[PDB]
């Protein structure tokens, strides 16, 4: 029959949560007429009755830590431990607070008002589809909530931790749970992270290679959990929280416009999705896919023990079923591509390049029926002997979800330690030995020619090397005249071996807009979706690396296009834009016109041969500056985010309690003791911080259980006997549970893990995800793939530190501009007075390669890749820790320049934030080595400042006066300036930093003085 | 906590009759639930002694003898001939476990001479000799365990796998 | 058998030298030479090869044959070249 | 023959590192950026290596006339200010 | 019965396929294996001990012609015999004494697993005392310009040796004892010289245990693939399964044969040993044993030097 | 005919007395060639009590021992007590096997009783401090090696190589 009433699970305690309790006029609790709950009742209009009996005594004593924080009696009460202001505390910081005002439903009529809103939204869909409208309302609750300006709510003013929407959110996504249970039996957590995924981008000699890598790695996943969305709602993905979800908001829309809905409330709600979930452009409705890549190849999903296909849902049949569904789906969604693939080529055998794609497709499937990219799929269950006492919850119950996430995630570690690349699914032996292999090109003079692109696999198509390719294309496999020449050379360079694989990445990069196949799912047929793409031909250009390299060129063109083009117009650069082409990459869609025909190659212009002197003196008479060949490859990654969700406290304190220490806490007693009251004490402003330090100082000092409590039972039954409308007295116990869960927490070494929490996590890191987005295109980057915490953009060598200093800073949360919509600020989003929290104590690393355009990108991604995964590891830098110098391991910038190595620390504190006065702390020596690099240029101080400061490090390193290591860097600035008077004034924090490492092959000098100098000599190597 | 007996399992049966408790404490080590065996515990370095059941303790860092955990009283025989440890549940090697440590769980060790006799060399051994496997699964498994063969049904996923899981070193001494 | 003879040298800097190696180290040199595992500077048997190869094919513009199948080819037509130069290491430097 | 820990001082001590300019023509005065360091190493510095020889009817001509008659190459680059002159002795003495 | 390759200089073991100019924008480049596969050092000794008309398109009936069983490869600083220990994409060498309480380490909770594998492959690993990967980009010149070509440019990441080092295999003939010893063989790629050295060392082999170490590349019978990859987790502790060429063939000009192998320095348990049996055809059997001749299903003890071939 | 003693290196004055010979046996089965001390001895599952420095074995194969073998006696106030069994010199552990192969290896261990009074919650140590290095190169390795003071000139490597080569559990109770 039909059930999942989450609908109401996240709507059981409204928006409106917080001013009916402690109300400044109390109007609304007079004119509805079990207390605010009304308000949510009255607001159930859309759709069925409230079902109060299954949300509030379970699934939400669950779903967040208030149950456990205030305790179950003063939660429910919720007037026992008052206060009248109303606050919001980070959830990983309890130390800043907000204003939060009142800009609320106040007025009976507007909460009318919103509820319209929703109706206008929602009233345009039939019953048919039962679970679409609940699809767009997990969307568009908050979207509407926050489009019209309304500020956001925490769960309670005694514990403002968790905002009003991530504990909806967390009910909702625990009711997968508890309906499993209230049912026959089940309860099971799915975890899915694919099997190397490093290595898999790192495939592919043009970044149109990367890209796709990126774009399917993204998109097989979101083929799979598309069956997931469907079938038992948006809400069963945990990790990453799609609440703000580029791929599903897309995915959402295009559903709704299939099967025929108005295309007058499709845009009311197309604005919202526009405006917010992305930042104010629809070039995904020009580009008609999402143009960036955004989920993590690593997911997690809350599963109910319920089944379609008795037209409703029915129990589980085994313990095996999730399993090889997701393993099934993933190699349906693999093969389904291929196939749209193959007919699209059909669809076009002109064009030279489809034609050379049919007829190695064909040769070619029994190659391709392997994916060439797996995943690993772990899972974990629990039955009601764990959450239930045959009539209520069990007291321990709370631990569950932390226990069976604790199980997971270490399943997965056993499954780590052996790496199967996917290249060995395949079965090459008879090919490579029996000569098997199809081959069109040239069959190799030895035996089977590897690619170029995965360089392991033996490749299928050989393009010719470029001595005389016209003549050398039609006698072989590949051409059939001189025009196809012009069109299969345009996306194969001469001399190009590809595998199967990847020749059907360059196939995909040929047009990416068959990569709907996946991501709408089973929604259309496959030859609806190709029929579209044949049908519009608008052409999606992806930059190269000399694209890139070649910013700073353009740009001096564009700022003299017809002095710069009147000796041109025979060239085809001034020639006028001609087609209706569109980039994902900003920064070219922000030019085009502009007057340069910004689609040329700049390999074929001026980084080429036979050319070049043209154009060197060109730009010498026009006073452009001939480009350098130099980009820089930005990859970012948070520190310990697994550490983090599992709720250690290895992310506040990153190089101390470093991975061991919770082998054995008892080590690290002292550190772990403090910082985890310091937070439990900080969070909950309330009247109940009195209490609960109390309750600290009962647990502080192992005293005995309950043996102490009487010191704080009393400042309960004092306060508890405030309040007449109590129904019973339960105040013997609560109390003992109180510090029973709080020594639960101090002995663990880590706050226990709920739903609420990782869906306040990871939907922050979706935020984070959509202000470094737009921080990215603001420095001219182009963005490979930015999920969360990781990142890898192409930016040029110029704006690396900039973008640095801003993109970290931001990851904290404080910046100075507004980024679209998301008007961050010290520690929190603000996006139009909704503020939002985000990850000041999170440490985020930078490894910035400065590559020439021309090496190539596999070894430049992995010596990226294995820079930031080893050297952030390796490791250590002076950090102060309660005024007492230690050594931190992760929040380091990691430049290498073909043998030159530099390490940048960003924390110089160990709990990288603890107030508002840290947040300029962050990053603050890139500004310096900014602030360096703009009297180099102005010509103040000489570049023999960087080849000068070692006569000097060996007298500033040796003493321990810090004014006289001052007037000592005054005396190394002095000697090598060039103007007046210089002054530079480094913060004199920077003395005495000693950066270490456990013996690598990395080479780093053990001052932060110097390395600044040596990341000069990296950036300034960068424009060679 | 309350205590227990390592012992192995050879193809004798010369330590059946030595630990008495049917019910036990508040735990068990192995746990039959359809997969087989679990938390099985290997000594390395004591080889065993074949007649007069006994763990040899030689200096071979490289000899694994395979047994189970029984729980609680040695029948009191013992206190000269047997030793006794408390071990945090951490310092075992226990093999694909299934059953939950109490963190803290009392071990008693038989022990034989040295042997300054005869040349301490060894042996491996395997599980064969399919009648001879029902028989230590009725003397002592049973002993201990008595519920194998009376409510499960399946005699192939926990009965019939220790033909190649339990093996250990003898002696021939 | 396949190198049944030897012959070693000693390689005497007339002028300074030079051998490049890009920005290789990290020290304050942007163009330092070409460095051992213990930093002393070496000559890399690529460089060696090549720069004999190049001299030899202009001081004796006749025995290209010779230059070719010792010193092994150039163009895409190859052989088993059959005559190698191991890296050169520092001996002794003047003080 | 020096010990190995002042050995590796002695000699990056012997080792050339100048500073090189290139200078704006005119104004003769240094480009901004125009600035870098170099490493030589000094004349008279000896290198040793070993050319090991196959047995196939050319190296019976290569290593008795071309090389008896090699005693000057140049190695390396930056020849235009001299940086590559080099004299071979074989070990035959 | 023991052979040492001492090379003389840093060594070119590459792995991936095309290092040559073929794209006409871009450099190449390469990155060497730590220890060579045991196509290359059966190569090696097949090019000492050559007759110039037996086989020819074989390429190693004929090697298997000369060889004896070769086992497989380590290294020997100074009578430390380091051994390689994989992860995934992480590889250490070891010394013999962290391997004794290793199968435990890896059967251990999860944290103490983890940070034992940490330390392992990070602090008591000792590769990049022995080993460090040496960069070396070169040029291509032509003489009308006397300048870099187009883009001829290629970084080869070689193998600098910071100390002395060789490569440890064990050969069952006694008759080539004399006819190898005292060899300055190509070894490696990019036209490198090593040394050899032979001495008589006796060790034991027939020995039996539940967990190996993978000292040579695992070869897989190219059809148990889908009866192996699916129960990965039942054949192998840590490691790393991937598919390998078997190098590139002289005397046919040829790129030898793809197969999926279990890579140096993992671990897999004993399940294996008997699984490879169980899943190979009787004429596989018959090319796998030359396989296993020319050094490549080598196991060794986690215990003690006791090497074991597999399909002998 | 050749009897040794297993001897251990804590950073305690607890073994400052094994033996009643200076020397004891008439062979050596180890070297110091000045490049490493060869034929050192390493057996699993057993840590060290630091004070009466008394090897008492915990069966946790992650705790181990480094200790040379010297010929003699247990001061004849033990021998009754300590492990008295006898090796066919192929199952004992060796790193540096450079040394020699005796085919007669009988060894005396200092060896303990369990005491399940409380649990053997260990910890390992590297050795440091050079002075706790010659405190012991005094009183055991001079005090059986007469080979010292003849090859001692280059003093310091062979006692370097002492660090990276030796690490015990300790109790530390
Ligand atoms: N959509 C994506 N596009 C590109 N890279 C991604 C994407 N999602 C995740 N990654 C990266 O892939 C890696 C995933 O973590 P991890 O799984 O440890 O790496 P892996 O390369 O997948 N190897 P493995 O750990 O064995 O699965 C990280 O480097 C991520 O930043
Ligand atoms: N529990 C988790 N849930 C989801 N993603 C995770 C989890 N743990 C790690 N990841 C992500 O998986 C990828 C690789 O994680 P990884 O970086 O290896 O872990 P980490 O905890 O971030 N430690 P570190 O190496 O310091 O970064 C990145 O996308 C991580 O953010
Ligand atoms: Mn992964
Ligand atoms: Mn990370
Ligand atoms: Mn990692
Ligand atoms: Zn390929």
């Amino acid at each position: 029959e039909f059930l999942d009433y989450k609908i109401i699970a996240l709507l059981h305690d409204p928006p409106n949560k917080a001013w009916v309790i402690t109300g400044r006029a109390r109007n609304l609790t007079q004119q509805l007429s079990r207390k605010h709950e009304k308000v949510a009742k009255y607001i159930i209009n859309q759709l069925f009755g409230k079902n109060y009996s299954e949300k509030v005594d379970n699934a939400d004593k669950l779903a967040s830590s208030i149950d456990r924080y205030l305790g179950s009696i003063v939660y429910k009460e919720r007037s026992l431990f008052e206060n009248r202001s109303i606050f919001l505390k980070n959830i990983l910081l309890s130390n800043i607070q907000r204003d939060i005002g009142n800009l609320f439903p106040k007025d009976k009529s507007k909460l009318d008002n919103l509820i319209l809103e929703y109706k206008k939204l929602l009233n345009v869909i039939n019953k048919t589809n039962l679970i679409l409208k609940y699809q767009l309302f997990y969307l568009i609750y908050e979207l509407v909530w926050i489009d019209s300006k309304y500020e956001n709510t925490p769960s309670d003013t005694r514990n403002p931790t968790h905002t009003i929407f991530d504990h909806l959110y967390a009910t909702a996504a625990m009711m997968n749970w508890i309906l499993s249970l209230e049912k026959e039996a089940k309860g099971y957590l799915l975890g899915i992270d694919t099997i190397g995924v490093a290595d898999f981008i790192s495939k592919g000699r043009k970044t149109r290679d990367l890209w796709i890598s990126s774009y399917l790695v993204s998109a097989l996943l979101w083929y799979v959990i598309t069956w997931f969305i469907e079938e038992y709602g948006p809400d069963v993905i945990l990790f990453p929280s799609l609440r703000f979800n580029q791929f599903y908001a897309f995915y959402l829309l295009e559903k709704l416009r299939k099967e025929g809905v108005s295309e007058d409330v499709i845009d009311e709600i197309k604005e919202l999705i526009t405006k917010y979930i992305f930042n104010g452009d629809d070039l995904f409705e020009n580009l008609k896919i999402p143009p960036y890549p955004i989920i993590p190849g690593r997911i997690t999903l809350i599963l109910p023990g319920l089944i379609r296909e008795g037209e409703e849902y029915k129990k589980v049949q085994d313990d095996n079923c999730f399993i090889s569904k997701v393993k099934e789906r993933y190699n349906e969604g693999w093969r389904k591509l291929i196939e749209g693939l193959r007919c699209y080529s059909e669809r076009k055998r002109e064009d030279g390049f489809w034609n050379l794609v049919c007829r190695v497709l064909k040769l070619t499937e029994d190659l391709l029926q392997t994916t060439p990219l797996n995943i690993r799929v772990k899972q974990v269950s629990v039955t009601e002997d764990e959450i239930f006492n045959n009539n209520k919850l069990r007291s321990d119950s709370w631990k569950i979800y932390d226990n069976k996430y604790r199980q997971l995630v270490s399943e997965f570690k056993k499954s780590k330690l052996v790496k199967v690349t996917p290249e060995s699914r395949l079965k090459l032996f008879e090919l490579t030995k029996f000569d098997k292999l199809p081959q069109i090109g040239e069959k190799s003079k030895r035996g089977y020619e590897f690619c170029t692109s995965c360089g392991v696999l033996p490749a299928v198509v050989i393009m010719p090397k470029e001595d005389e390719l016209e003549k050398k294309l039609i006698d072989l496999g590949i051409a059939r005249d001189e025009k196809d020449v012009r069109s299969i050379k345009n996306m194969i360079s001469p001399g190009e071996r590809l595998c199967p694989w990847c020749l059907v990445k360059r196939a995909l990069g040929a047009e990416p807009r068959l990569m709907r196949i996946l991501l709408l799912g089973d929604l259309y047929s496959v030859e609806k979706i190709v029929n579209e793409i044949v049908s519009r031909d608008v052409k999606i250009e992806i930059p190269s690396t000399s694209d890139i390299a070649s910013i700073k060129t353009f740009e001096e063109m564009i700022e003299k296009k017809n002095e710069i083009c009147e000796d041109l117009k025979e060239e085809e650069v001034c020639e006028k834009p001609s087609e209706s082409v569109l980039s994902m990459w900003q920064w070219f869609n922000k030019n085009y016109y502009n007057g340069i025909n910004l689609t040329i190659d700049p390999e074929e212009y001026w980084f080429s041969e036979k050319r070049r002197r043209y154009y060197f003196s060109v730009f010498r008479r026009h006073r452009i500056t001939f480009p350098s060949p130099y980009y820089a490859l930005v990859r970012a990654d948070s520190d310990y985010l697994g550490d983090l969700l599992e709720g250690k406290l290895t992310p506040y304190l990153a190089g101390i309690i470093d991975s061991g220490d919770y082998a054995n806490i008892s080590e690290k007693k002292e550190e772990v003791n403090k910082l985890l009251e310091e937070y439990l004490v900080n969070a909950g402003s309330g009247s109940i911080v009195d209490y609960v330090k109390t309750v600290l100082k009962c647990i502080r000092e192992n005293l005995n259980k309950c043996s102490c409590a009487e010191k704080i039972y009393s400042n309960e039954v004092a306060k508890v006997m405030f309040r007449v409308n109590v129904e019973k007295a339960n105040v013997e116990e609560e109390v003992k549970n109180s510090l029973e869960y709080f020594e639960t927490i101090l002995n663990e070494g880590r706050i226990i893990v709920t739903p609420a929490w990782h869906v306040s996590i990871s939907s922050a890191l979706n935020r984070g995800l959509l202000v470094e987005l737009e921080l990215v295109n603001k420095h001219k980057g182009f963005v490979i793939y930015a999920g969360g915490d990781d990142l890898l953009a192409m930016l040029p060598v110029d704006e690396v530190l900039d973008f640095i200093k801003e993109s970290r800073r931001a990851f904290a949360g404080f910046g100075t501009e507004k980024l679209g919509n998301m008007c961050l600020e010290n520690g929190f989003v603000r996006i139009n007075n909704a503020y939002y929290p985000s990850l000041p104590i999170v440490g985020r690393s930078y490894s910035v390669i400065i590559a020439h355009y021309a090496d190539p990108l596999f070894f430049v991604i992995n010596d990226s890749y294995n820079l930031l995964e080893e050297g952030k590891e390796i490791i250590r830098y002076r950090v102060m820790y309660n005024g007492e110098y230690k050594d931190a391991k992760k929040d380091v910038a990691i430049f290498r320049y073909q043998g030159l190595t530099s390490v940048i620390p960003l924390s110089l504190k160990r709990p990288i934030v603890s107030s508002v006065s840290d947040f300029n702390e962050i990053a603050s020596i890139i500004d310096v080595i900014l602030e360096l690099k703009k009297r180099i240029d102005e010509g103040r101080i000489s570049v023999s400042l960087l080849y000068d400061y070692e006569k000097y490090k060996h007298l500033i390193v040796a003493s321990d006066e810090k004014y006289l290591t001052e007037f000592l860097v005054k005396d190394w600035i002095k000697r090598n300036s060039l103007r007046k008077h210089v002054e530079f004034t480094i913060d004199e924090k920077l003395y005495g930093v000693r950066l270490t490492i456990e013996n690598y092959p990395i080479k780093i000098p053990n001052d932060l003085i110097s390395n600044i100098v040596y990341t000069l000599r990296i950036i300034y190597g960068g424009e060679k | 906590s309350t205590q227990r007996e390592y012992v192995f399992i050879p193809i004798t049966n010369s330590i059946t009759i030595d630990v008495k408790i049917t019910i036990g404490g508040s735990d068990h080590i192995t746990n039959i639930d359809e997969r087989g065996i679990h938390n099985v515990l290997v000594i390395t370095g004591y080889a065993v002694d074949e007649k007069n059941g006994r763990l040899v303790p030689t200096l071979d860092p490289c000899d694994y003898v395979k047994g189970i955990l029984v729980a609680g009283t040695p029948q009191q025989a013992q206190s000269n001939d047997f030793l006794t440890l408390k071990l945090p549940a951490n310092k075992l090697y226990l093999i694909r476990k299934k059953g939950n440590i109490s963190d803290d769980l009392k071990i008693y060790i038989p022990y034989s001479s040295p042997d300054a006799r005869n040349s301490m060399k060894t042996k491996p051994v395997s599980i064969s000799d399919d009648t001879i496997v029902n028989n230590i699964i009725k003397e002592v498994f049973d002993k201990i365990y008595n519920i194998t063969q009376k409510e499960k049904v399946k005699i192939e996923k926990v009965k019939e796998d220790i033909k190649e899981l339990f093996s250990y070193y003898a002696l021939e001494q | 058998p396949y190198y049944a003879f030897a012959e070693p040298f000693f390689i005497h800097a007339i002028t300074h030298l030079h051998v490049g190696s890009g920005s290789s180290v990290e020290e304050e040199i942007a163009l330092p030479f070409q460095r051992d595992e213990l930093g002393y500077p070496t000559i890399y048997a690529s460089s060696l090869k090549g720069a004999i190869k190049s001299f030899l094919l202009k001081e004796f513009p006749d025995k290209r044959d010779v230059i070719y199948k010792v010193l092994g080819e150039d163009e895409n037509p190859e052989e088993a070249s059959l005559g190698t130069f191991l890296d050169a290491i520092l001996f002794a430097i003047p003080s | 023959v020096l010990e190995d820990s002042i050995g590796r001082e002695v000699i990056n001590r012997s080792l050339i590192r100048v500073r090189r300019i290139r200078i704006d023509r005119d104004k003769k005065v240094v480009e901004t950026g125009g600035l870098w360091s170099e490493e030589y190493v000094p004349m008279k510095t000896i290198f040793f290596s070993v050319l090991l020889g196959k047995e196939s009817k050319e190296s019976a001509i290569f290593a008795s006339c071309i090389l008896r008659n090699l005693r000057y190459v140049i190695l390396g680059g930056k020849e235009t200010i001299g940086k590559g002159i080099v004299e071979l002795r074989w070990v035959k003495d | 019965k023991r052979v040492l390759i001492k090379p003389l200089e840093p060594l070119m073991f590459r792995s991936q396929g095309e290092f040559e100019p073929l794209i006409t924008g871009s450099h190449t480049a390469a990155q060497s294996l730590i220890i060579p596969r045991p196509s290359t050092i059966a190569g090696m000794l097949g090019y000492i001990l050559f007759n110039k008309s037996s086989g020819t398109g074989d390429w190693l009936s004929d090697l298997t012609n000369l060889l004896a069983t070769i086992y497989g490869t380590f290294i020997e600083t100074n009578g430390e015999y380091l051994f390689p220990l994989r992860m995934g994409n992480h590889l250490a060498l070891v010394d013999q004494q962290h391997l004794i309480n290793l199968p435990t380490l890896l059967e251990k909770e999860y944290e103490r697993r983890e940070k034992g594998i940490y330390e392992l492959f990070y602090d008591k690993n000792k590769l990049f005392q022995i080993i460090n990967h040496q960069d070396r980009i070169g040029i291509s010149i032509d003489k009308s310009t006397r300048t870099v070509k187009e883009h001829y440019l290629y970084s080869a990441r070689y193998l600098a040796f910071k100390k002395e080092v060789n490569y440890v295999i064990f050969i069952d003939n006694d008759a080539i004892s004399d006819k190898i010893n005292g060899k300055i063989v190509n070894f490696g790629g990019e036209n490198r010289i090593a040394k050899l050295e032979v001495d008589d060392y006796k060790v034991d082999t027939s020995i039996e245990e539940e967990y190996y170490l993978a000292l040579s590349p695992i070869l897989i019978p190219d059809e148990a693939l889908d009866n192996f990859l699916d129960n990965i987790s039942d054949y192998v502790a840590m490691g790393k399964v991937d598919k390998i060429s078997l190098g590139f063939d002289i005397a046919n000009t040829k790129r030898k044969e793809m197969l999926t192998a279990i890579l140096e320095g993992s671990i897999v348990k004993r399940s294996i040993i008997d699984f490879i049996k169980n899943e190979i055809k009787n004429d596989l059997r018959y090319r796998f044993s030359k396989y296993e001749k020319i050094g490549y299903n080598t196991l060794m003890s986690l215990c003690k030097l006791a090497l074991r071939k597999i399909l002998s």
